[PDB]
């Protein structure tokens, strides 16, 4: 809703088309939105995510032309791709490593929002739509990893459908419904294939609302000071048109990301993988060194941190008359960790949007960034001492940050004055 | 009037039913198809199993452990008192539902030699590693670190229950019937 | 179980410019055929791939002759016949002998430090290094802690980490003291067990390194094609990033 | 661009959301568009098509959860659906017969447009997007029919992939590329499955543009006289809001269509099918009574009408130095028949929009409708006399209508005066 | 080949309210096992479906006993064993004997008139009627036009239309004169070839009609379930259409 | 200037290459994979073939017809003049590409008894029906109504060419090698 100039048809074909379908007008108003001039390199992760979604889709459809969703043929058909399909090995490594790139980008994307207050009013809808997208990504990536039907595929599917068995009363029904039987078998693989195909299209639809959402409010910027809308004169001092200024910056940044990404795929495509998924699914043996996908490790670490010996768990079990045991508590803790992050617009009670001008907030934020890395690292360690405590301390801080620090900080902190306008910060 | 508003209720009520009649079959198609067996029955030959050997058998798509326990395994299981256990229920399909998790109620025979149970961690379904693993001389689940003892009882970790014991009985001297 | 130490072999195929040694892969194929194949299969490798570029590259007539030695059940006929290049290598003859098609990728030899993955980042995953260590890590005498406590039908290996270990080889917390553990595979190699045609030495060192390279190819046959693509993509994108950097710079000049 | 009232938030929740994401404003402005009051029952087929697209998609995703794209398993997995999946027999018959309903609706939808001039300016874009949807529909339905891997599946795939082999020079490359080998085999089945899933989402995207297209211009009506736009006062005399007046009318008509459709599915689900597709694919034997799906018959009749004996083929072959033989001529004739229909906005030179007031046009239009039925019927007959002549005369008239009659008619016809306004027609 | 005349049998399952006769399907099942099964298989029919509602509905113990007679190769074991209800009927023992799982739907007995499809719209597709006609259409003497010109290994059948025909049985334009043609199936039935338990007559008529009903169920086991759903949907939508009609009328009333 | 426009050229030129390098492998992955055999070789036993019998054999995923022609078939084939044929080329891989479609050039033997050809309609690939079908005592294709004569030559319909004859030769008295 910033003041800006509108489209005008010039060619005879444009005048002809615009009076019938203003599709060029729609592309113009999208690509020429006045965007704050002072955006830094942390605003590129949206395009990286956009590229990933297309990459996964284009490699996905291609991979689905050679893959067989049957327990007897799935694993072999992926090796058929690697060995026999023209360029199949490269298309496979691109799809697989593309998922990692997809997840590197959201975590950087998410923490960008958490630092600069891109979730605070008027941007709640953008954030919530983002959270729905995030759940869809996890569900998609989970089901994709099951399709090769390796050892990690099979037992990850056993465990993750098992999450739903922890709901009191209805848990066993949901699990059977997801599995299509008493255990992970062909019915499970077959339905995961259909749903792995569907959800990327749902994400694309959600991304459309996502773009519409922050186009309606206007992009946040590093200062947290909104663009002046009282006149076109002062809107222009805060902004530059999205095209060409930020298109070229996106294409440039994207080329640098792909330079690294293609070096990984070309020269170390298996670094981010688990060697055990090159072993055929064995329903009778779980590998000793079973570990989740790296982008799942933080939430995995939280769940398994809550054992029967944990103090807060024993209180929960007693107060809840046994309903909340360590098993279900860990599931609540894991989905609760994502939910409190979804609720961050209503838990951060500070009126200062950008954390750049919040001295105490910076400390606890960088602890959260460090904590998220700790959780990822501990996810790959054994459950013996001291890692068991490290995952408990890390889990405790995650919930404390959203549920205690952020509400308290907004009613105690003495923030620094932000700039008067976006123009002031850019010139500095 | 009263006859006028009745149409707007009856129409909307019919519309509501139509959605429900369409949604249920879209859910129920994911429920187990007719080719899926819920329960079945099989027989396992055991004459070749010396003490200290675990036989792992597939049943309903999941592992079943048949271990002929050693002297040490049996002694350790019986030395544990009920109050030291995470789960004090036997979880044994072959006896009463309220039976206690004593080592005697966890084996098929009176001598306590034959431990038959689902090799399915009660946390989230992974296969615990046997061969005397973990901190309690039993099984270790590598997925989230549950430790079971020599009678298959949960002692440590997130898992809430002892490994369940299926319906199992010796049909003759050397053959166990599961189911 | 856990991770352990592997011997750092300098394989030709490592590094961005690394490539397979054609003669080495052929020697390794002979070792696989004459030794490993007795127990291990490669059910995912088409025999015809022995001719494909980027591998042993045997003439198609040799491969056709090689395929004859296998007895394959024809799919339509159901009766036995000689093998063709279009057939895969057989399944493992020994039920508990794992398939070796993807072994060089299904094992990691480098771990840590402290689970930070930095070791793999510089040395690679280390599967063929791991294979080499297992073929090499059979000592004639076992460790002193199990002198007369060895499980029957198993053999001590320095590098194998997933095996059982006698009670006398565990510390006060039950963690094994020995560098390795007991594997069900008897030592398959021995000096000059294979007679290479070109007279290449067939010590356990040579055969273990040669067959590890062959087994790396069986798992990643398109390794060389992948790196060419990696090099090409990087060179394209290096130029493109530089050009896009200059473009981005000359554009934002008219703002600040 | 018709004058109308806009959305206004009333509840506090609406005021909150509208200032962040105007999604309610978009749904309101869409569902309350003033629509001509005098629309007859031929304007319902858009909603029927809409229902079909959802029905096919929802049953399709569900069917793909139990179907296996492998030649050794494809036919068996459908019988597994029919016999074992709860309600699977019903979901399949709904998906299969749903395709027929989909095609019944476009042909009525299309011929509606040809009669009332809904393709004429300013609605060319609406018409062309429709034509793109129509090509996508045919490609989607073709590939779906291949998935069971019956005898009709296999030989239909052989023939239709053969169409591309008829292109001079590049034909065999396209054919090998489409097949993935020397013949229809697993590679062909596997890739047709991936694309059968994808294209319905492209259709959904095209339908979004389709709706946007006729929302920009406003719906046509039986008189061809546009809604008065000089003031809001006189727009309401020509229109009623889409909601509730035409929503309820659509829901009513839809309930009646489904009454018939569900009677078919319940009591004669195989009438519109070919019994030979209940026979497993045999690459060594083509059934004697091979016949295309009924909704493909008109275009099939046109293609096979152009044999070696046809004199225009003999002229084409001679003049073209042998490039255009009967084989390639028949392929050109078939796709050309669709193309001239796509070009009807530029071939119809009459300024009168609605055919209701074009006396000579009505005659030639109803001959075209009869011709389309005739073409459908001859497609199912043998190629012996007289059917060989019936199909040639019918093909000739199809091209004559678009390429000769319509250009000539617009410079000869004496049209009747239409009403002054929509209001006049409604009261009558 | 072409279409032909079939005898219009009144099967119980025809008509919108038509349903299977449970005892007839059991008699037809007996005929299949004792006669047809020697050559024909039903590779898509699970044996357990003989218990499911809407079919023969045999007690699960009888079906368990019935499955034993089949020798199935177990998938895991790979060794032969007795059949279970979870197994399918075997493949055709005779290579050129078509599978009968879907025969009652893969054949149309009613065609035309003049290719307008009106015949199928009123009389149904006519698959089980067709089967009945083939089982019925074996005459003891062949048609006079081929007196001593019968291909060896083939048999004249009145209803079969896709078979070869001697040159002496074609007109001046090469179209066959006979109502049917020569089939590779020898006449499978004969009076009282089967001894029905319930004492039902076992004439060729009864067995042909009985086995046609069984073969209709094997092809469309969910026929009865499909019709119940049809009735429900039609009654729902009839009421709903009426309510929507009155609703639509009372709305548009404030316009005209 | 001259270097200002050059940056915009190098950038646009690089973008064009990058698209091309990404689009080509997305197309080429659909071309035949390595497991596909383009050509292969096989042997057919023929001792069981009486005159008037067609043997139908699978080769490279398509049907091959082996008919031992009768006296009537051979005479009819030789009585047709070249100018009455739609396609006057022999379409025979075993002889010169320009050879004429005489009945002699359509058979493997000089006596013209053994007709071996691809049972793949040259219109759109369906399998023509044999057993002396059609209007020319040969084969009839039910897909769009092509008629072939007793030498497998196209005579009527949309099909442009005679049924192709693969490389085929008698390896001994009773065995034909195709390929
Ligand atoms: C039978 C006499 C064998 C011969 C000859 C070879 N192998 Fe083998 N191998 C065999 C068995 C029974 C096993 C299972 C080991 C266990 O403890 O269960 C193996 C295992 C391997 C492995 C896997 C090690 C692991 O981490 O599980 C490898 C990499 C391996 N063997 C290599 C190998 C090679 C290269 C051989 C030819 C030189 C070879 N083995 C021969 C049985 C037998
Ligand atoms: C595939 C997934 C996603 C895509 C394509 C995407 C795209 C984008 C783009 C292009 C922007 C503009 C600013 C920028 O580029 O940095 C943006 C901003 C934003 N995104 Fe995302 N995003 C995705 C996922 C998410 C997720 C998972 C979340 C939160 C949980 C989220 C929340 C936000 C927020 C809060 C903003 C700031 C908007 C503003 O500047 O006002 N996004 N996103
Ligand atoms: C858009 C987001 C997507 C994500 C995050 C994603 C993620 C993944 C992941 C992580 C895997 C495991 C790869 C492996 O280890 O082998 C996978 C597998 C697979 N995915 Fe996707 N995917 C996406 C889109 C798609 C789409 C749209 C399709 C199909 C149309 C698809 C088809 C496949 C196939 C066939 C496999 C198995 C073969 C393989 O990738 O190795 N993917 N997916
Ligand atoms: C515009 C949308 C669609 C059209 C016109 C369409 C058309 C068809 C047709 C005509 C068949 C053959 C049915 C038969 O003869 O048995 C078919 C089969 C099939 N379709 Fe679709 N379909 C559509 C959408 C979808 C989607 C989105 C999916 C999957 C995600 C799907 C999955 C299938 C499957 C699995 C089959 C084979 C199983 C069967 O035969 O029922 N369809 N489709
Ligand atoms: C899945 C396929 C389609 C869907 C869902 C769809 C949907 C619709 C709907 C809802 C309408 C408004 C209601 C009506 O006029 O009946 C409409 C109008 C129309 N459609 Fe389609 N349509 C489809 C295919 C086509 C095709 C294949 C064509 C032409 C070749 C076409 C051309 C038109 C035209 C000319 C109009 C008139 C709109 C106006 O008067 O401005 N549509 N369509
Ligand atoms: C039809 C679709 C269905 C059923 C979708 C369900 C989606 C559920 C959730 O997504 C929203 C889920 C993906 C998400 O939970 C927040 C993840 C972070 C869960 C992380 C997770 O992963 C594991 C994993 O990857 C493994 O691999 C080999 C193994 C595992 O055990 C050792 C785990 C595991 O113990 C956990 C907690
Ligand atoms: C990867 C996907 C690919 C290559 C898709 C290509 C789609 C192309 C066209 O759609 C746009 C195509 C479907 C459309 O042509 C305009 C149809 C009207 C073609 C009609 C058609 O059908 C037949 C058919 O169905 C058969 O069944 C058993 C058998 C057939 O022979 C006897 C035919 C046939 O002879 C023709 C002309
Ligand atoms: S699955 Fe066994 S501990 Fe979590
Ligand atoms: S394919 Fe044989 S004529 Fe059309
Ligand atoms: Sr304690
Ligand atoms: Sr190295
Ligand atoms: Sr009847």
């Amino acid at each position: 809703g910033i003041p800006h100039d509108h489209y005008e048809p010039r060619t005879g074909i444009e005048k002809w088309l615009h009076s019938r379908l203003p599709i060029v007008a729609l592309a113009y108003d999208t690509i020429m939105i006045p965007t704050p001039r002072n955006l830094n390199w942390m605003w590129i992760w949206g395009v990286v995510l956009a590229f990933c979604l297309v990459l996964q889709i284009v490699t996905g459809i291609v991979l689905a032309m050679h893959y067989t969703p049957h327990v007897d043929l799935a694993f072999a058909s992926v090796e058929h791709i690697m060995r026999n399909v023209n360029g199949g090995f490269m298309l496979r490594y691109l799809h697989a490593n593309g998922a990692s790139l997809f997840f590197i980008a959201v975590y950087l994307h998410i923490f960008r929002g958490l630092y600069y207050g891109s979730y605070k009013a008027p941007r709640e809808v953008t954030w919530i739509v983002g959270m729905l997208i995030y759940l869809a990504m996890m569900a998609t990536a989970f089901m994709g990893y099951v399709l090769p039907w390796g050892q990690m595929s099979f037992w990850g599917a056993t465990v993750i459908t098992g999450l739903f068995g922890a709901i009191p009363g209805i848990g066993h029904s949901i699990q059977t419904w997801l599995l299509g039987g008493p255990a992970v078998d062909n019915a499970t693989l077959n339905r995961f294939f259909s749903l792995h195909y569907l959800l990327p299209f749902v994400i694309a639809a959600l991304v459309a609302i996502h773009i519409w959402a922050f186009h309606s409010t206007g992009n946040n910027n590093p200062t947290g000071v909104e663009v002046r809308r009282t006149s076109k004169a002062e809107a222009q001092k805060d902004t530059v048109p999205f095209w060409p200024y930020f298109i070229i910056k996106d294409v440039f940044a994207l080329a640098v990301v792909l330079l690294v990404f293609f070096a990984i795929v070309g020269f170390m495509p298996n670094y981010l993988g688990h060697p055990d998924n090159y072993i055929e699914a064995n329903p009778l043996s779980t590998p000793a060194h079973i570990v989740p996908e790296w982008y799942f490790l933080p939430f995995y670490a939280i769940l398994r941190a809550f054992t029967a010996d944990v103090w807060v768990v024993q209180i929960a079990n007693f107060i809840s008359f046994g309903i909340i045991d360590a098993k279900f508590f860990g599931v609540l803790a894991m989905f609760g960790a994502i939910l409190v992050m979804a609720l961050v617009p209503w838990l951060d009670t500070s009126p200062v949007r950008s954390g750049r001008y919040r001295p105490m907030f910076k400390i606890y934020f960088w602890l959260l960034a460090a904590d998220f890395v700790i959780l990822t690292w501990v996810g790959a360690q054994q459950t013996t001492f001291p890692y068991d405590w490290i995952s408990l301390i890390a889990s405790a801080y995650w919930f404390a940050y959203f549920l205690v620090i952020l509400p308290i900080l907004g009613a105690i902190e003495k923030p620094v004055a932000p700039p008067a306008t976006i123009e002031e910060d850019f010139n500095a | 009037g009263t006859r006028r508003d009745f149409l707007y209720y009856a129409t909307a009520g019919a519309g509501a039913v139509a959605t429900g009649a369409a949604v249920w079959p879209l859910i129920n198609q994911m429920n187990p198809s007719a080719d899926v067996q819920a329960l079945a029955s099989i027989f396992v030959d055991v004459s070749s199993v010396e003490p200290g050997v675990q036989l792992t058998v597939k049943f309903l798509g999941k592992p079943i452990f048949i271990r002929r326990r050693t002297e040490a395994d049996i002694e350790l299981g019986r030395s544990v008192q009920l109050g030291q256990l995470v789960d004090t229920n036997a979880r044994n399909a072959n006896i009463d539902a309220g039976a206690e998790a004593t080592d005697q109620n966890r084996t098929l025979d009176e001598a306590g030699e034959w431990l038959v149970m689902w090799g399915v961690c009660t946390h989230l379904g992974c296969v615990p590693i046997g061969g005397v693993s973990g901190d309690f001389g039993g099984w270790f689940c590598p997925c989230h670190g549950s430790h079971y003892d020599s009678a298959g009882r949960i002692r440590k970790g997130p898992a809430p229950e002892n490994l369940p014991i299926p319906l199992a009985k010796f049909i003759d001297e050397t053959t166990i019937q599961l189911g | 179980a856990g991770g352990g130490h592997v011997e750092d072999v300098p394989f030709s195929f490592e590094g961005p410019f690394g490539t397979f040694d054609q003669h080495q892969l052929q020697r390794g194929l002979q070792v696989y055929t004459e030794v490993c194949a007795a127990c291990h299969g490669m059910k995912f490798v088409p025999i015809r791939s022995l001719s494909e570029p980027g591998g042993p590259e045997l003439p198609e007539d040799q491969v056709r002759a090689y395929a004859t030695q296998f007895t394959v059940t024809d799919e339509e006929t159901g009766e036995d016949r000689e093998g063709k290049p279009t057939d895969h290598f057989p399944h493992s003859a020994l039920e508990n002998a794992p398939d070796l098609s993807l072994m060089a990728k299904a094992r990691a030899g480098f771990h840590g430090p402290m689970g930070t993955g930095i070791s793999q980042l510089f040395n690679g995953i280390g599967g063929p290094e791991y294979i080499y260590s297992v073929l090499t890590g059979f000592p004639e005498e076992p460790p002193k802690c199990a002198e007369g406590h060895e499980p029957d039908g198993f053999y001590y290996n320095r590098a194998f980490q997933n095996g059982s270990v006698p009670d006398t080889c565990k510390d006060a917390n039950g963690v094994k003291t020995t560098a390795g553990s007991w594997i069900a595979m008897p030592p398959p190699l021995m000096d000059d067990l294979v007679e290479y045609a070109d007279g290449h030495d067939a010590s356990v060192h040579a055969m273990a390194e040669d067959v590890s390279a062959f087994l790396m190819w069986a798992a990643e046959p398109k390794l060389m094609a992948r790196k060419q693509a990696g090099f090409t993509a990087v060179m394209f994108l290096t130029v493109l990033s530089v050009l896009l950097y200059l473009t981005n710079k000359r554009l934002w000049a008219g703002v600040k």
